[PDB]
């Protein structure tokens, strides 16, 4: 499977942009994320819609909506996509560092993400579970246009590439690919095709 | 390059690996890029591709795996068995459409039915590969044909895709404008299988006995497999174990008694 | 069980003697005895022993026809519909066999004995839930197996021309009733094309019978071309590029298996229209629209073929233009062109080719074609306007841009003074603002509509007689209704100054013409209420911002 793998991993990017496109679709459809220590009657759930323009972030303290995203003006429909320094994960979240009233327990260690903007304002938010935590980190990193930090993302990458190459190998049944590519038969220096072009 | 020739014994324009960009009309041709070569050179081949049947590409013979066979598997008698190889080509095209809709699936929140489409896709591809060989006995040929036809038509039906007919031999003889009423009832049998499967997702996926009753309504003889492991008793003498089926309601036995000799040492004689 | 023996007993007997014995046995059933069961009997009968027919079919069927024609229309057809359909199917299949023996003559006998029959049936047998699909399948199988010579044999050679006229009219209307309101799940794709092709064949044959017995040959009774062309268009109005586009092979599969059948329909209608000749003008204003949408097919060629027909009909009017010109033509032209284009149908290349062709034709022709040149110039402007409209609609989908572009097209129409479509788009905006509660803006637009009217009683134009309710509506009364609505708006529009303004001339009209003193009372009640509102309540000041686009 040597040239097989060479070809498979070598034709990477199409699946990559496909997965990233799906991630943007996911951020756009979004959901109600989670706040910090929203216990004494606080809307822990609150929708965070990425624009179909993928530039504004329709997020803010929306109600305990079980339906999730509701298309309207959130509290702050804008998070500047360009200036986001990064998102801190786990202990790097200063809200995870908080040990007072907003002390997040160790059971949300992987749900802690703070989106960096204004260099003094943070988005200390919580995911409902790890997989979509990684999903939204992947989505913002697609906004960052970089690698993806979801385990599920590599899962989908490898599996879909596997099926694609697996369906690719249909025309080449009962054939071997020499690991050294077959020698290109010499092209005669004349391009005066005896039979016409097209 | 010169001396190109028109021919139709190259329909399987076959790559080897992702081709070099050596020609101005060639790219890293996919492994599954069956291309319609129009013009034939000895060591080279240029013509249409499945990727773009309106465009040429000069492909090496050392890269072209020549297959004189064409879309018809019997004119050159390429059939490992006649009337079947069609089936693989249209199911492969069907697989292309499953790939397209697969793209349509992940990008949407159909991931449950999408995942079940994944698993039937994998069953389809493994059946495809196993029937690539002609080693099967003809009964199993028919069995695989019908089961995969049901699966692919199921794939069509939750995807609302159009219907096919001619259950046997490539699903194509009927759409060859042979009759009308036989065509009508072919469509009717198709709809009948449609209703069968649409009523049976709720019958099997959720329930575990309707499938059993439907299976038991098709055959009339059965057998119970008993795999004895060890006898737990304290006799110390030879024991002759008469085990069989009994009808307590009728106070009678139902199967002949299977005599088992159990030894005096606790382990069967 | 009597059929259960026919095979082997024949294998040891004379064919025809046994055959006639069974026939005489069957006819000896009185008309009310086990009709379904006799149908099953004879169905098993025609099943076997009909593999040979030369000695039997010509004598076996006669009885079968007799009993089926009794099954045609006796108001006792309700139980035997399914079984008769079954028998019809089986016998037609047996006919469809080729090894079975020659049956062409027998085929025409089958028409001559069952065809008007099944036509009557399917016309009356006309509810979708029952097995009407089976009847349809049978009759299309028929038309498939038939022959043009057979169609022309007697179906073209009936009794008096009125009978054949009425029969063909019924045939056309039920064709329309099938094509329109299709009888399948749209999943039975294959039979859908087969049905399309067989209907193609049939409508072809009826086109030639119309030509041969119904051109200026029948110099009169030329009305039914209405029905013919309407059905032709409706049939032509489906199974197109995108519908052929779903799978990639879908185009290819259909083209190989069926080609471009709509191409055939287009050419057929083109030559037919050309054949109309002198009666074209006698027929234009109805058919005007019917040709545009089919011109608007997403294809290229039959389009190429169809645009010149516009020049053909304007030329025909030019022949009639001894009085005026194709005003009446171009009006419906523009109107329908609007409805279809705003429906989201055409394309740019379309309008390009339209202008090119029409100008090319008008070069061949005279002054009236120079006028037609300026008219089609206007037309092309309209087309690009609407195309821009729809591209922006699909580009932004924010109601504001929709409002902008529709305002643009209102301005264009006001320029073009085709006041009807003008009003139409006005009401579009009225709906829009109602959605946005721009009671002020909505009332303004509604007023612009009302602005056109006069306090004259006479409804001088049914153009303004809209689709909200279409009857007499004496003009001043329509004005009155509009004014009431506009007042209601302004009142909830929190802007009573215009309310009072309008109320003044409303009350004037009352006292001067209708004397509707109760209406005076209500109106002045409202005016006083609004004056109170003004003096009493306070309303917010709206900020005004400037936007500089760059």
């Amino acid at each position: 499977s040597r040239p097989i793998l060479e070809l498979k991993e070598k034709i990477q990017p199409e699946i990559l942009e496909l997965i990233k496109q799906q991630r943007l679709n996911r951020l756009v459809e979004g959901t109600c994320f989670r706040k910090l220590n929203a216990r004494r009657r606080q809307d822990k759930f609150w929708y965070c819609r990425l624009s179909p323009n993928h530039k504004v972030l329709h997020y803010g303290d929306l109600e305990e909506s079980p339906q999730g995203e509701v298309p309207h003006d959130s509290l702050q429909d804008k998070l500047p996509v360009a200036d986001i320094k990064a998102v801190v994960t786990g202990k790097d979240c200063p809200h995870m560092k908080e040990k007072g009233a907003l002390k997040q327990n160790k059971e949300v260690l992987e749900l802690a993400f703070s989106i960096l903007y204004d260099s003094n304002c943070q988005l200390n938010f919580i995911a409902p579970d790890k997989h979509e935590y990684c999903i939204w980190t992947d989505g913002l990193n697609a906004l960052l246009g970089k690698d993806m930090m979801s385990d599920l993302t590599r899962n989908d990458l490898d599996t879909l590439l596997s099926m694609e190459i697996k369906l690719r190998l249909l025309d080449l049944e009962n054939i071997q690919i020499p690991d050294a590519p077959p020698p290109i038969p010499k092209e005669p220096s004349n391009y005066d095709f005896v039979y016409d072009c097209n | 390059m010169a001396r190109w020739i028109p021919t139709k014994r190259q329909k399987y324009g076959v790559a080897i690996y992702n081709y070099n960009a050596s020609q101005d009309v060639e790219l890293s041709l996919q492994i599954g890029d069956t291309v319609h070569i129009l013009e034939m050179y000895e060591g080279w081949y240029r013509g249409y591709t499945l990727q773009n049947k309106s465009k040429k590409g000069i492909f090496p013979e050392t890269y072209i795996h020549l297959k004189e066979a064409t879309v018809e598997d019997l004119g050159q008698h390429e059939t490992v068995i006649p009337g079947e190889l069609p089936l693989v080509q249209e199911l492969t095209s069907t697989l292309r459409e499953w790939a397209v809709i697969w793209r349509k699936l992940y990008v949407n929140n159909k991931l449950t039915l999408f995942r079940q489409l994944q698993q039937m896709t994998y069953s389809l591809i493994e059946w495809r590969s196993q029937i690539l060989s002609g080693t099967l006995p003809k009964d199993e040929l028919a069995e695989l044909k019908k089961k995969v036809t049901a699966k692919i038509d199921h794939g069509n039906r939750m995807l609302g895709l159009d219907l096919v007919v001619r259950d046997d031999n490539g699903n194509i003889l009927d759409p060859d404008e042979t009759s009308t009423i036989a065509l009508f009832k072919a469509h009717e049998v198709a709809s009948k299988r449609i209703e069968e499967k649409i009523q049976e997702e709720k019958s099997i996926l959720q329930n575990l006995d309707l499938r059993g009753q439907s299976i038991f309504s098709t055959i009339h003889t059965y057998g119970l497999y008993v795999n004895f492991k060890n006898f737990v008793c304290n006799i110390g003498e030879d024991a002759e174990l008469f085990m069989a089926l009994y009808d307590p309601d009728q106070s009678t036995f139902i199967s002949e008694n299977y005599l088992i000799r159990w030894g005096s040492n606790g382990m069967p004689k | 069980y009597l059929p259960s023996i026919i095979n082997d007993v024949k294998l040891v007997f004379d064919p025809v003697e046994l055959s006639v014995l069974f026939c005489k046995f069957i006819q000896s059933i009185p008309d009310n005895q086990l009709v379904r069961q006799k149908l099953n009997c004879m169905t098993k009968i025609v099943e076997s022993t009909l593999f040979r027919q030369s000695e039997c079919r010509e004598v076996l069927l006669p009885l079968l026809t007799d009993q089926l024609s009794g099954q045609l229309d006796d108001n006792s057809n309700k139980p035997d519909h399914e079984a008769s359909s079954q028998l019809l199917s089986n016998i037609l299949e047996v006919l469809d066999r080729k090894d079975v023996g020659a049956t062409a003559v027998h085929i025409q006998l089958i028409m001559e004995r069952l065809l008007r029959r099944i036509n009557r049936t399917v016309i009356g047998m006309n509810r979708q839930s029952p097995h009407i699909g089976s009847f349809v399948a049978c009759m299309i199988a028929l038309l498939q197996q038939m022959d043009d010579s057979h169609y022309s044999h007697y179906i073209s050679t009936f009794k008096t021309r009125q009978d054949i006229i009425d029969f063909l009219m019924e045939t056309f209307i039920m064709f329309k009733d099938l094509i329109g309101k299709n009888v399948y799940a749209k999943d039975w794709m294959v039979m859908n094309m087969t049905q399309n092709r067989v209907f193609l064949r049939a409508i072809n044959q009826f086109a030639e019978v119309l030509t041969r017995f119904f051109m200026d040959q029948a110099s009169f009774e030329l009305q039914l071309w209405n029905n013919y062309f309407h059905l032709a268009v409706a049939f032509l109005t489906h199974e197109s590029l995108q519908l052929e586009t779903f799978s990639q092979a879908k185009r290819n599969k259909i083209v190989k298996k069926y080609g471009d059948m709509r191409k055939e329909i287009g050419f057929r209608i083109r030559d037919m229209w050309y054949n109309l000749g002198p009666h074209k003008i006698k027929f234009i204003p109805s058919m005007v629209g019917p040709i545009l949408e089919v011109t608007l097919t997403p294809e290229v060629e039959l389009r190429k073929a169809t645009i010149p027909i516009f020049f053909d009909m304007m030329q025909c009017e030019f022949n009639f233009s001894g009085n005026g010109n194709f005003h009446m033509f171009e009006n419906e032209l523009i109107t329908k062109l609007d409805q279809e284009v705003e429906g989201g149908r055409g394309d740019e290349q379309y309008k390009v080719l339209l202008e090119k062709l029409l100008l090319e034709h008008c070069r061949k022709h005279k002054y009236l074609s120079s006028s037609g040149e300026v008219f089609a110039l206007l037309v092309s402007s309209l087309l690009e306007n609407l195309l821009d409209y729809r591209t922006i609609i699909m580009q932004d989908e924010s109601k504001e841009n929709r409002m902008s572009c529709t305002v643009n097209v209102l301005n264009f129409y006001k320029e073009k003074k085709r006041e009807d479509i003008y009003i139409r788009y006005l009401y579009k905006l009225r709906d829009l603002h109602r959605d946005c509660e721009n009671y002020t803006e909505a009332a303004y637009t509604l007023l612009l509509h009302a602005e056109l009217l006069q306090w004259s009683d006479k409804p001088c134009v049914p153009h303004l007689l809209q689709r909200d309710s279409y009857y007499v509506y004496t003009q001043q009364e329509l004005k009155e209704k509009l004014y009431q609505e506009i007042i209601s708006y302004f009142d909830k529009g929190k802007m009573w100054e215009k309310a009072i303004k309008l109320s003044k001339e409303l009350a004037e009209t009352y006292e001067s013409k209708v004397f509707d003193y109760e209406g005076l009372g209500n109106l002045l009640k409202k005016r006083a209420s609004f004056y109170e509102n003004i003096i009493k309540a306070m309303r917010p000041q709206p900020e005004y911002f400037a936007v500089g686009y760059y």
